[PDB]
C-alpha cells in the first residue's frame, strides 16, 4: 500500500502528529474497529468543526463525539490558522487526514494482529 | 510436655517456603561463573530471582529454558538446548550451568541427564571447544519437599559433579547451610581463630557489592571450581544444617570415606561450643584462648539481658527448620519458653531428629512442634485458640501476624524484606548469640514503650 | 529503523524486536516485532500466563479467596510482591492459598485434595463466600477438572460462588495469554449473573485499573465528585459480586488497554457497551479523560470544576520539579501500558527526554502506542533481555531509569538511579497529586546526594578538596536556575503528606441527585 498524498499534506503533517502524541481512540485494537473509529470521530470533528449539527442518538454516537469534541477545540486553539478556513478547504483538510490517519492505523499498519477474528 | 504433631488441613494457607528448585537457585548464584538455566516456564526462575532481590536488594543472574505450550504437549529437551546455547554464546566467562528442573519438565518427563550428555560430545565439542563448561543436573520436582530440601539436593549435585580426591590435605570442608554474609563471616573468623582452612559452601560475602565510581562491581558468589573439587581431599565434611547439606556430606562420606560432622546448628553459646569441640576431635588443634575471651564477651551481654528481661518470654519460631530448633534449644538456654515451632515442609526425617528427641524428653510446659506447617498454623491459634506469645522468630512472610495481631517479631531466616541490612549481622556463633539475644531485647523493649508496659523499668537493668 | 544490539548479534531474531524512531518515519515504516515466544537463554525480563491471569488481575479483588490449584511454590512466588491495596483491609495481600499438589497426585490427580482444599478455605474465613481457583504448571499437566469440583462445590453450597482460571505457566510466551484468558473465562463464567442496585443516572465500568498504592481510589475519588455511580473496577479494590454486574455499565472507561482491551471489546459485541480510552497520568490526559467522561454524561461542569481546583492546587508544585528535571534522560520501562501512558506527557510535563521504552510483554498495539507518543531518536524494544538492558544503558546514559525492582539493582550497580514504575516509589502516582508525587521521586532519584557521592574517586590522588559535609539537594540541582524561577513567589515543592489515600478513604460525596 502506498501512502496517501494530498494537497494540504503540510498541515495534515501537524494535525497527524498531534493525534498521535495525545489520542488513544485511533489504536482500538482490530482493523473493523479502527475503521469504525477513524470515520465516526473524524466525521464528528469535520461537522463540530464546519459548525453542522451532530448526531448524538446512541451511547456510541456520545462517545465518539466526546474525543471529537477536544480534538476539535485542540485544532482551535493549538492550530489557529485552521480558524480562518471555509468550510469547503475544511471538509478537505478531514478526508485528507481519515485517509492519512486510516493509512497509519489500517491499510499501512505493520501491527500483524489487527486481522485476528477473535478478541 | 513438648508434642510434635503434623498439620491437621491438606491445604496450605499463606506458606512459609516456596518449591525445591527455589532452593537449587540459592545453591548456585554462590558460584563464582555460575548461571544456573531452570528449565520450566519463566515464573520459576523470575519469581525466584524477586525473591533473592527482596532479601539483598541485588540482582543474581539465571536463567530459563521459557517453557511454552508446544514442549508442554511433546516434550522440552529442544528448549534446553537452545538455552545452553544461547547462554553460552552471549556469557563468555560462565563455566557452571546447573540445569534445574520444575514441576513441568518433571511430571513431562524431559530427560536432562541424556540431554546433558549430547551437550557434552554434541555442542560443547563443536561449537565451545576452547572453554571450561560444567553442565550439572538438577531434578527438584516442586510437588516433593521445599526450598530447604532443594538446596541439600543441589549441594550434592555440584559436589558429586565436581569433587575428586587427587590429593589429600588437613582442609575441611564447610557446608555453612543456607545463611547468610554475616554468618559466613562468623563462621570464616572461627575457622581462624582455630587456624583450620576449610573449603566454604558457600562464599557468600561478595553478594553485598559496592556501587563503585567506574560502575564496575556486580553481586555473586566466590565458590569456585577449584574449591569445589577440592572438596574430595577434606579431612572432613562439616554440614551445619542437617536439612541443607546431609545429603552432599553422606555422598562425601559413602564416596571418598571423608566422615561426616552433621550438624548441629552452631546457634547459641552451647552449640557453638559443641561446634570448637567437633572442630577439635576432627582436626587435633587446640581450641584458643582468644575464643575463650569472645565467648564470655558474648556471655557478659547476655547476662545483662536474661533474668531481667528475656526468662519466660513465650516465643513462636518459624522458617529454616534447622534455625527454627538451632533457636529454640538457645532460647532455652536463655529462659525462655519457646511455646509453638513450625516446620513448614513434608520432611518425614523431623520426629529423627536428635535435638527434637532431646526437647520431647526435656521440655516441661506446654509446646508444640508443628510439622507440615503453614502460618495459619500460628494465626489460628493466636485467633481462635488463645494462644498467648511475648514475640515471634521468623522471616518476614510472616508480618502481618506480628503487625495485626500485636505481638513484636525478631526478622530471621531468609527472606527478610521488611528490615534493612540484616544479611550483614550474624545469627551463628558467640557474635551472633550477642545479635540475636540483643536483638530480641531491643524487639521487647520497643514494644513495652509502644504498650506503656512498664516501659519506665529500662533505666536501671 | 531497526536497532541491532551487540550483545544480541549472535541471536539476529533480537533485531526484528527493537527500533530507534528514525527522522521523518511514519508507524508503516516500523514497528517493533511483539507478543511472540521467548528465546530460551537470554535472561528475559519476561514471567509466565499464571503471572499474568492470577498474579496481576486475578488476586487484587478484595474479597475472594485466591486459591492456587498447584505446589505450593508458585503461590509463596506471587505472595507479598505486589502493592494492590483495598478497603478490605488489605485481604488480597494477606491470604493466599494452595493446594499442596504432592507427588501421589501426579499418577492419580488432585480432585480430591481440590475440593477439600475448597471447603478447608471456605471453614478457615467464614466471611468469605468467594473463590477465583487458579491453574498452574502442574494442575495442566495432570488434567484435573477445576470447572467440574467448582460446580460440584457450588452445587453442595449455594452460599458459595466460585471463578475458575485455567491460565498456567507455560500457556503462552508470558503474562500477555493469562490477560486474554481471565479476561474471557471471567465474560463467559461470571458477567450476567449479578443484577446491581443502581444509584445514580451515570453508571461506568473502570477497566484496566489494579489499585497500585491506591491508584483506583485516587480516580474513583475524582468519579464520585462527578457523581458517577462506579458499577465495578477490573479488578483494583474491586469486589467480585461488583463485577459480575459489569453488564449494566454505560459506559467502559478503559485505562490499561493490554490487559483489559480483551473484555471491554467482548462487552461492546455482548452488551453494546461503548469503549472510552483513557489516561490515569499526567495533568492534560487526565484533564480530557475527565472532560471527556463528564461530557459523555452531560456534567462537563462537574468534571471541569475538579479540574480547575485540583491544577490550581497542584500545578505550582509539578512546576518546580519540572524546573530542575528539564533535560533530563529518562528510560520508560516497565512491563506494558504505562511505558505509552506516560512516553509524551511526561516530556511536557516533567521537562524530562524520554530516550527508551520497552515492554516486555506487549504487543505491537503497545508499540504503536509508544512511538507514536515519543520523540524521534526514542529506542523501542521488545522483550528486552538483561544485557540489552545494560547495553542500552551505556549507549543512552540515562540520568534515571523507571523499571522493576530487580533490573533497578541491576541499573544502580553501573549508577543509573530508578523508581519502580510497577510498584512505585511514594506512590500512588494516578491523579493530579500522583503526578507531583511522581516528579519528586524522580527529583529525589536524580539529585541524590548519595548518587554523586558514589561518582567520587576517593583514591584519585588529582580528587579536590570537600571542606563540607553535607550537600542538599537544592545545592546540586539549583545552581544555573534563572533568577526568576529560584526567587519564584509561586514554585514550591511537594507539599504533601505521606499517604496521600488515606484521606480519600474518609471522605465525604454529596449526592448531585
Ligand atoms: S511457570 Fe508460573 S510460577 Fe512456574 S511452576 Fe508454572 S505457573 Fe508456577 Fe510453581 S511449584 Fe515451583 S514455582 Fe515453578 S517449580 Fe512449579
Ligand atoms: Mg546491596
Ligand atoms: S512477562
Amino acid at each position: 500500500v502506498e501512502a496517501p498524498v494530498h494537497p494540504m499534506d503540510a498541515r495534515i503533517d501537524e494535525l497527524t502528529d498531534y493525534i498521535m502524541k495525545n489520542c488513544l481512540w485511533q489504536f482500538h485494537s482490530r482493523s473493523w474497529d479502527r475503521e469504525r473509529q477513524n470515520a465516526e470521530i473524524l466525521k464528528k470533528t469535520k461537522e463540530l468543526l464546519c459548525g453542522e449539527p451532530v448526531d448524538l442518538s446512541t451511547s456510541h454516537d456520545r462517545c465518539y463525539w466526546v474525543d471529537a469534541v477536544c480534538l476539535a477545540d485542540d485544532y482551535r486553539e493549538h492550530y489557529p490558522w485552521i480558524n480562518s478556513m471555509s468550510k469547503e478547504e475544511i471538509g478537505s483538510l478531514m478526508q485528507g487526514l481519515k485517509d492519512r490517519m486510516d493509512y497509519l492505523t489500517i491499510t499501512g499498519s505493520l501491527n500483524e494482529e489487527l486481522s485476528d477474528k477473535h478478541y | 510436655t513438648c508434642e510434635v504433631k503434623e498439620k491437621g488441613r491438606v491445604g496450605t494457607i499463606n506458606p512459609i517456603f516456596t518449591c525445591q528448585p527455589a532452593g537449587a537457585q540459592f545453591v548456585s548464584i554462590g558460584i563464582k561463573d555460575c548461571i544456573g538455566i531452570v528449565h520450566g516456564g519463566q515464573g520459576c526462575v523470575m519469581f525466584v530471582r524477586l525473591i533473592f532481590s527482596q532479601h539483598y536488594k541485588e540482582s543474581f543472574e539465571l536463567a530459563s529454558s521459557s517453557l511454552h505450550e508446544d514442549g508442554a504437549v511433546f516434550g522440552a529437551c529442544g528448549r534446553v538446548e537452545e538455552a545452553v546455547d544461547v547462554l553460552l554464546s552471549r556469557y563468555p566467562d560462565v563455566k557452571v550451568v546447573p540445569i534445574i528442573t520444575t514441576c513441568s519438565t518433571e511430571i513431562i518427563g524431559d530427560d536432562v541427564d541424556g540431554v546433558i550428555k549430547k551437550l557434552n560430545e554434541g555442542l560443547l565439542k563443536e561449537k565451545f571447544p576452547d572453554r571450561e563448561v560444567h553442565l550439572i543436573a538438577m531434578h527438584t520436582p516442586s510437588f516433593v519437599g521445599s526450598m530447604i530440601s532443594g538446596y541439600d539436593v543441589a549441594v550434592r549435585d555440584v559436589v558429586r559433579h565436581f569433587a575428586k580426591r587427587e590429593a589429600p590435605n588437613d582442609k575441611i570442608n564447610l557446608l555453612t547451610g543456607w545463611v547468610n554474609p554475616g554468618d559466613v563471616k562468623e563462621l570464616k573468623h572461627l575457622l581462624g581463630e582455630m587456624d583450620i582452612e576449610a573449603n566454604v559452601l558457600f562464599e557468600i560475602e561478595s553478594f553485598d557489592s559496592p556501587i563503585l565510581p567506574d560502575g564496575s562491581a556486580v553481586s555473586h558468589g566466590n565458590t569456585t571450581i577449584e574449591d569445589l573439587i577440592d572438596t574430595g581431599n577434606a579431612r572432613a565434611t562439616f554440614a551445619l544444617n542437617r536439612y541443607e547439606g546431609t545429603k552432599a556430606a553422606e555422598y562425601l562420606q559413602k564416596k571418598f570415606e571423608i566422615p561426616a560432622i552433621i550438624g548441629p546448628t552452631p546457634i547459641g553459646i552451647r552449640n557453638t561450643d559443641i561446634f570448637l569441640q567437633n572442630l577439635k576431635k576432627a582436626t587435633g588443634k587446640p581450641i584458643p584462648q582468644s575464643l575463650a575471651h569472645e565467648r564470655g564477651v558474648a556471655i557478659d551481654a547476655l547476662a545483662d539481658l536474661t533474668h531481667m528481661f528475656l526468662a519466660e518470654k513465650r516465643v513462636a519460631i518459624y522458617g529454616a527448620p534447622d534455625l527454627v530448633i538451632g533457636l529454640a534449644e538457645f532460647c532455652l538456654d536463655l529462659e525462655m519458653k519457646p511455646v509453638l515451632l513450625l516446620l513448614g515442609d513434608d520432611n518425614s526425617k523431623y520426629v529423627d531428629d536428635p535435638r527434637i528427641k532431646a526437647l520431647q524428653e526435656n521440655v516441661d510446659y506446654g509446646m508444640e512442634i508443628v510439622t507440615n506447617a503453614d502460618f495459619w498454623e500460628l494465626e489460628n491459634r493466636i485467633k481462635n485458640e488463645g494462644l498467648e506469645l511475648d514475640l515471634i522468630l521468623g522471616h518476614s512472610k510472616g508480618r502481618f501476624i506480628s503487625i495485626d495481631y500485636n505481638i513484636p517479631m525478631l526478622r530471621v531466616g531468609f527472606p527478610t524484606y521488611d528490615r534493612a541490612g540484616l544479611f550483614r549481622y550474624p545469627t551463628v556463633g558467640y557474635g551472633g548469640a550477642i545479635w540475636l539475644a540483643e536483638q530480641m531485647a531491643n524487639t521487647l523493649f520497643a514494644d513495652m514503650e509502644h504498650k506503656k508496659n512498664k516501659e519506665w523499668v529500662l533505666n536501671v537493668w | 529503523p531497526h536497532h541491532e544490539f551487540e550483545c544480541s548479534k549472535v541471536i539476529p531474531e533480537r533485531k526484528k524486536h527493537a527500533v530507534i524512531k528514525g527522522k521523518g518515519e511514519t508507524l508503516a515504516d516500523a514497528l517493533p516485532q511483539g507478543y511472540l515466544n521467548t528465546i530460551p537463554g537470554s535472561i528475559s525480563e519476561r514471567g509466565c500466563a499464571y503471572c499474568g491471569a492470577k498474579h496481576v488481575i486475578g488476586t487484587p479483588m478484595k474479597d475472594v479467596i485466591h486459591i492456587s490449584h498447584g505446589p505450593v511454590g508458585c503461590t509463596y512466588d506471587t505472595w507479598q510482591t505486589k502493592r494492590y491495596i483495598s478497603d478490605n483491609d488489605n485481604f488480597q495481600l494477606k491470604y493466599t492459598y494452595a493446594t499442596d499438589v504432592k507427588e501421589k497426585h501426579i499418577v492419580f490427580g488432585a480432585e480430591k485434595l481440590l475440593k477439600q482444599n475448597i471447603i478447608e478455605a471456605f471453614k478457615a474465613f467464614p466471611q468469605i463466600k468467594r473463590m477465583t481457583i487458579y491453574q498452574t504448571c502442574a494442575t495442566a499437566l495432570i488434567g484435573d477438572d477445576i470447572n467440574a469440583i467448582a460446580e460440584e462445590v457450588m452445587e453442595e453450597m449455594p452460599e458459595v460462588d466460585i471463578f475458575v482460571c485455567n491460565s498456567p505457566g507455560f500457556a503462552g510466551p508470558s503474562q500477555s495469554g493469562g490477560h486474554h484468558k481471565i479476561n474471557i473465562a471471567w465474560i463467559n463464567q461470571k458477567v450476567g449473573t449479578v443484577e446491581p442496585e443502581i444509584t445514580g443516572d451515570h453508571v461506568i465500568n473502570y477497566v484496566g485499573e489494579y489499585n497500585i498504592q491506591g491508584d483506583q481510589e485516587v480516580m474513583v475519588d475524582y468519579f464520585k465528585r462527578m457523581g458517577i455511580q462506579v458499577l465495578s473496577t477490573f479488578t483494583g479494590n474491586g469486589s467480585y459480586d461488583g463485577l459480575r454486574a459489569m453488564h449494566r455499565a454505560h459506559l467502559n472507561v478503559l485505562e490499561c488497554a493490554r490487559s483489559a482491551e480483551y473484555i471491554c471489546n467482548e462487552l461492546r459485541v455482548r452488551y453494546g457497551i461503548p469503549r472510552l480510552d483513557i489516561d490515569g497520568f499526567g495533568f492534560k490526559p487526565l484533564a480530557d479523560s475527565l472532560r471527556k467522561i463528564g461530557m459523555f454524561f452531560g456534567i462537563e461542569d462537574r468534571a471541569k470544576a475538579i479540574i480547575d481546583e485540583e491544577v490550581a492546587r497542584w500545578k505550582p508544585e509539578l512546576d518546580w520539579y519540572k524546573e530542575r528535571l528539564m533535560g533530563k534522560k529518562v528510560c520508560l520501562w516497565p512491563g506494558g501500558s504505562k511505558l505509552w501512558h506516560w512516553a509524551h506527557v511526561i516530556e511536557e510535563e516533567m521537562g524530562l527526554k524520554v530516550v527508551s521504552v520497552y515492554t516486555k510483554f506487549g504487543h505491537q498495539g503497545d508499540m504503536e502506542k509508544g512511538i507514536a507518543r515519543c520523540g524521534e531518536g526514542t529506542l523501542a524494544i521488545d522483550d528486552p533481555n538483561e544485557l540489552e538492558g545494560l547495553e542500552a544503558l551505556e549507549m543512552l546514559k540515562p540520568d534515571i531509569i523507571l523499571t522493576g525492582k530487580r533490573p533497578g539493582e541491576v541499573a544502580k550497580k553501573v549508577r543509573v538511579p530508578y523508581l519502580n514504575a510497577h510498584a512505585y516509589h511514594n506512590g500512588p502516582y494516578k491523579g493530579f497529586e500522583g503526578w507531583v508525587r511522581f516528579a519528586r521521586d524522580i527529583y529525589n532519584a536524580i539529585y541524590s546526594p548519595i548518587h554523586q557521592l558514589s561518582g567520587i574517586d576517593i583514591t584519585k590522588d588529582n580528587a579536590p578538596e570537600w571542606g563540607n559535609g553535607f550537600r542538599t539537594r537544592q545545592m546540586l540541582s539549583d545552581g544555573n536556575l534563572s533568577d526568576a524561577v529560584r526567587n519564584s513567589e509561586t514554585l514550591r515543592q511537594y507539599t504533601g503528606g505521606y499517604d496521600s489515600v488515606s484521606k480519600l478513604r474518609e471522605r465525604e460525596y454529596p449526592a448531585f441527585e
